[PDB]
RNA sequence: UCGGAGUACAAAAAACCCUCCGAGUGAUUUUAAUCUAGACAAACCAGUCAAAAUAACCAUAACAUCACUUAUUGAUCCAAAAU
């Protein structure tokens, strides 16, 4: 997904990136009042980043 | 009245697999009360003398000789108070097998 | 005649109690029980009472 | 509603009326007897010998063989009745026999068994191991000779061969002694072949060693039609069975299609069926002699791969068949949590659009 | 294995004697990880076995113990070979 | 030093486990000799 | 089950369902065997076994829980250090 | 590429000790009502006639693989007093060498109680222990 | 409330204020573990078996037994124990 969204531009990497901008990219969404503490990374994309 | 306690529903004993019938390993062939069907060839026994296919195969019921354990006092017993042309008959269950046992395939060649 | 529950506790050290029927008129009772967390072979002994 | 039986009951035979006027038999060994003795006969109700493979039954076997030796049976009875008279007469013989200290020399019973019966038992041991079956199919035959397999390991180390033997390689890497008893009017024929180990075809095997044309005893005086290879089974796949075949010809026949060459590593020239060459010379040779032993991988097979056919060398692994599991439901009823670990393709968790 | 010059001879000698079955004809060592479907973590369990295989080698009080579980079948069955063994005529 | 306390009193009671072993069947072989010998006593005094 | 509130006019669940009930993504429901901690000493170690064991819910009680159960239930959960993590999902189902 | 090379990517073996020599063959397990429990590879079959003794080597199909009996001429002129324990001693020295023959090295013996306490059985089975052959046949591989 | 036989004669099931036996536990030591294929049965709750795989002990050693053995038994919640 964060290669999907680089090569689409939704994110850049020439800007240090934070769940800020991953949320103006709309890559993920955070519910606080669900008690989401955040982003975890996973692994499934390792291969091909 | 005078006689209670006669209301008890069934135990579902009875014969599960026929002859020709597919089964694996684990599948209760058959669940009896007192020994009617025995255990044959590649199938088990359990202590509520229940018959379970050992392997993976075709069901066969079988007729055969009866030779018991001598530990079983009362079956060597039955045994010595026989005639000498009489010989005991009983009813098996076995489960011929379908499957091989495994197959040789080639993983490298150095 | 009735019998009493009483609640073996391990010998090896590590807490682990199981319990076992016994009769009244009888003793203290002593056993050879397997611990599932020594793996072992244990003595138990009869610790306390708990059903009649 | 009842049916006749298609034959006679088992215990319709003996009396029900008056049964203490019947013998009865008292010894649970005696049952045992009776009742090994009552199961191999063929009865007409279903049976385990008809369903768990009797290898079809009765089979009229075709005999390809040397004739038995001729002995006179009176003779024979009278002189082994007068070698047990002389046997008892002695007192030393009941005093071995008594004190429970008597010793036989096996040498001589071995002797005596391999003139005697051993062309019998060897029979038994090819048919039970199935050299009659994947050589000459319906047919057998009786080893009537004496034969004797040996490799020289190294200077005193000799390791033999029999009937169903185990020999690793190391031993076999070299050429075989091969020990027989005949006198010089008949002309014989080794030949040692790897009926397991074909690798492209199932239904072929190898020979390993191949000489004709030998003047009595003396092996190494007969024409030389294939060379000696060393046993290469795979490393996966063990015990390979090779079988050394003695077969007596009459005439002097030589071969223009059998003849291998000198070196001759190729796999696809050293493939043999051993039916068709029979059936090739069956007017010359009748089959006589037979040894045959089992052979594993060991460390010395991996230099016969390798720098003597030009191999890389393949590696076998026995594989199992998959456990079998039912078809899975979408709501399954009094089943544990680990329901499905069983249907779960990889322990990985697999994230679709996350 | 040969050409490996980042072990010592002992080292390399000893995994050509144990491990000689992972050996190619070329001389090649040979290691397959197929576990995980990353294969990131398919090389780093490839090495970890590697760093298994060279400090087993490398240290010279590895006894070797084996198995006799799996073992007494080979073990009967050498001891019956080497009882037909014993006969002493020479030969060749 | 929980941890620690519970692997000293696993082996402190393992040091101590083949003797309470043989004590207690030695124990139970002595009750089980005692009753033997008891009724082979009563029976040997009322056979007199 | 209150299917329109007083207060807010929303539906309302049963905390008897949460309080012994699990329900996964797939919308398998969870629950332990009845009776695993009553009267061990007289029970076989097969029979503990079993009743220590979870056991899922078949259809009717499946869409029994669902009916009784409000829809944040039913919401996809990301915990840390979940088991069920692993079991929140399905594969390989041929129907 | 080389013609040689060529190679089946199943290998199909037709020796029937292959399984039974790698231990992974099917034994027959099950039934426990009857007696001998069939569950072997090879059996010791011991029949102790009035007159003769003879030991047998038995396969689960039936087929006898190798036998010694004292019926044979060729321990009949060798031995005295065809029904001895020192016969029996002949029999189970005669069996373990041809067991030894003829590659087999393990099977199963199972004696009847009262034969188990019998003097010529004990040291048959000693015979057979001291020949090399090695009783109560080891467990089958993911039995 | 639970079990056995007939009713219900041959796979299962099958009722009555139908006819007869019982059970609400004793005795003994062999004190009977963990995990997991596949099944019987069943509305649900419950109940039953169980090969392979570990550890215990002959150093490749898992059925507690007997009394017609079949029944010998009770769900949540809550209380006391405290692991
Ligand atoms: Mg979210
Ligand atoms: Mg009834
Ligand atoms: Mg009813
Ligand atoms: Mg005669
Ligand atoms: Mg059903
Ligand atoms: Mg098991």
């Amino acid at each position: 997904r964060l290669q999907y969204l680089i090569d689409l531009g939704r994110v850049d990497p020439t800007q240090p990136i934070d769940l800020t901008q991953l949320v103006n990219g709309r890559g993920v969404t955070i519910q606080p009042s669900k008690r989401d503490y955040g982003v975890q990374l996973v692994e499934e994309g390792a291969d091909t980043f | 009245s005078k006689n209670l306690g006669g209301k008890s529903p069934g135990k579902r004993f009875g014969i599960k697999k026929m002859e020709g019938h597919y089964v694996h390993a684990g599948n209760i062939l058959a669940t009896q009360r007192h020994f009617r069907w025995h255990p044959g060839a590649h199938v088990g026994l359990g202590k509520n003398k229940c018959l379970y296919a050992l392997e993976e195969g075709v069901v066969r019921y079988t007729k055969e000789v009866y030779v018991p354990n001598p530990s079983n006092s009362e079956a060597v017993d039955l045994v010595t108070r026989l005639p000498q042309g009489a010989v005991l008959y009983k009813t098996f269950v076995h489960v011929v097998p379908a499957k091989p046992e495994g197959t040789f395939k080639l993983v490298a060649m150095l | 005649s009735k019998t009493i529950l009483v609640k073996m506790m391990s010998q090896a050290g590590t807490g682990f109690s199981f319990n076992t029927k016994r009769s009244r008129l009888r003793e203290k009772l002593t056993l050879l029980h397997y611990d599932p967390v020594v793996k072992k072979k244990v003595l138990f002994v009869e610790q306390k009472k708990i059903r009649s | 509603r009842r049916a006749a039986p298609l034959g006679p009951m088992p215990n319709e035979d003996i009396d029900v009326s008056d049964l203490e006027r019947l013998k009865k038999y008292r010894s649970f060994d005696r049952y045992r007897r009776r009742a090994e003795q009552e199961a191999r006969k063929p009865h007409w109700w279903r049976t385990y010998r008809e369903h768990f493979g009797e290898e079809s039954g009765p089979k009229d076997r075709v005999d390809i063989g040397l004739p038995p030796p001729k002995v006179s049976r009176t003779q024979q009875l009278l002189e082994r009745k007068q070698a047990l008279r002389e046997l008892r007469a002695n007192v030393e013989e009941e005093r071995a026999a008594r004190l429970q200290t008597a010793r036989i020399p096996l040498e001589a019973v071995r002797a005596e068994w391999e003139r005697t019966c051993g062309p019998y038992h060897k029979q038994r041991l090819a048919e039970y191991c199935g050299l009659y079956r994947d050589l000459f199919h319906g047919a057998t035959f009786v080893p009537r000779v004496p034969l004797h397999v040996a490799y020289a390991v190294g200077e005193d180390d000799l390791m033999p061969v029999y009937h169903g033997n185990e020999v690793t390689p190391t031993e076999a890497a070299q050429a075989p002694e091969v020990t027989y008893e005949a006198d010089e009017g008949s002309l014989w024929t080794l030949l040692l072949t790897n009926l397991d180990g074909h690798l492209l075809e199932p239904d072929a095997e190898y020979v390993h060693w191949l000489v004709t044309n030998i003047p009595g005893n003396r092996v190494t005086e007969g024409q030389e039609t294939c060379p000696y290879l060393p046993p290469f089974p795979a490393r996966g796949s063990g015990f390979h069975r090779f079988a050394f075949l003695l077969f007596k010809q009459d005439k002097r026949i030589d071969f223009s299609g059998d003849t291998r060459p000198s070196p001759c590593y190729q796999l696809a020239q050293r493939t043999f069926h051993t039916f068709d060459f029979y059936k090739k010379h069956q007017d010359a040779m009748t089959p006589a002699g037979l040894a045959f032993f089992q052979c594993r991988w060991d460390d010395s097979v991996t230099r016969v791969f390798h720098q003597l056919l030009d191999m890389r060398e393949p590696v076998f692994e026995f594989v199992r068949p998959p456990p079998y599991h039912p078809k899975q439901k979408r709501f399954p009823h009094r089943q544990p949590l680990r329901y499905l670990d069983r249907y779960r393709d990889s322990h990985e968790p697999t994230y679709g659009i996350y | 294995l040969a050409s490996a010059d980042w072990i010592a001879e002992p080292v390399r000698l000893k995994l050509a004697v144990k491990h000689k079955n992972r050996i190619n004809r070329s001389g090649e060592l040979i290691l397959t990880s197929e576990c995980s479907r990353y294969q990131f973590r398919n090389l780093a369990d490839c090495l970890q076995k590697l760093r298994d295989m060279i400090a087993e080698a490398s240290q010279p009080a590895k006894e070797p113990s084996r198995e006799d579980a799996e073992l007494r079948r080979s073990r009967i069955e050498n001891m019956n070979r080497e009882r037909l063994r014993k006969k002493r005529i020479s030969s060749a | 030093q929980k941890r620690q306390a519970r692997e000293q009193l696993i082996e402190e009671c393992m040091a101590k486990m083949p003797q309470m072993i043989e004590n207690w069947r030695q124990q139970q072989q002595e009750r089980r000799e005692k009753e033997q010998a008891d009724k082979d006593r009563r029976a040997r005094l009322q056979a007199e | 089950v209150t299917y329109f509130s007083s207060r807010k006019g929303k539906r309302k669940t049963v905390k008897a369902v949460i309080y012994r009930f699990l329900r996964l993504h797939s919308g398998l429901w969870l629950r332990r065997k009845a009776g695993y901690k009553k009267k061990l000493w007289k029970k076989t170690a097969a029979r503990k076994r079993r009743l220590r064991e979870f056991v899922f819910c078949n259809k009717t009680q499946s869409k029994l829980l669902d009916k009784m159960t409000t829809s944040f239930w039913k919401r996809r959960n990301w915990y840390a250090d979940d088991p069920y993590q692993k079991y929140q999902d399905r594969t390989n189902l041929k129907v | 590429p080389v013609e040689n090379e060529a190679v089946a990517p199943e290998f199909t073996n037709r020796n029937p000790r292959n399984l039974e020599l790698l231990a992974v063959a099917r034994k027959e397990r099950g039934w426990g009502t009857v007696w001998p429990s069939r569950e072997f590879w090879h059996r010791l079959r011991v029949i102790r006639t009035q007159h003769h003794i003879e030991a047998l080597v038995e396969h689960r199909n039936g087929q006898v693989v190798v036998s010694a009996s004292t019926r044979e001429w060729a321990i009949k002129k060798h031995l005295y007093s065809t029904r001895n324990v020192v016969a029996c001693e002949s029999v189970g020295r005669v069996l373990a060498e041809r067991c030894l023959e003829a590659g087999i090295n393990f099977m199963v013996y199972h004696p009847t109680p009262w034969e188990a306490a019998s003097d010529s059985i004990k040291r048959l089975q000693h015979a057979m222990t001291e020949g090399g052959v090695v009783l109560r046949e080891p467990r089958r591989i993911y039995e």
